[PDB]
């Protein structure tokens, strides 16, 4: 049998998010000029000559 | 008819070199325009006769607007 009041709820929710699936976009990256490129050692590749 | 014209055209020995001179200074006299709206680093410019391409690259990834605002 249908109870008006006891079927009744409230539903909470949260106001107005916004959703953002990429994320790295928001990203710029750059690369410093490869002839002073280094690796874990700090110390230069591609030196020798 | 003799029409004033002192421009340049074929039929010299310095049509060729002169033409790939002159649309190189050409090419980076303006490509150091785009750089008052944008960060790009030029790495190749080409230049033969009828045609000429340069290419470059950017601080991040590529959109449609960026070709738009670059073309205009």
């Amino acid at each position: 049998q249908f109870d008006f009041r006891a079927s009744m709820h409230m539903l909470t929710s949260n106001l107005t998010f916004t959703v953002y699936s990429d994320l790295l976009a928001f990203v710029s990256a750059d690369t410093v000029e490869p002839i002073n490129a280094v690796a874990f050692d700090n110390m230069r590749i591609m030196n020798e000559l | 008819k003799k029409i004033q014209y002192g421009a340049v055209a074929s039929g010299e020995k310095q049509t060729k070199a002169a033409n790939s001179i002159a649309n190189l200074a050409l090419i980076k006299t303006v490509l150091s325009r785009i750089s008052n709206k944008y960060s790009f680093a030029t790495k190749i410019i080409r230049v033969d006769g009828d045609d000429n391409y340069a290419v470059l690259q950017f601080n991040t990834e590529v959109t449609k607007q960026m070709v738009q605002d670059v073309s205009n």
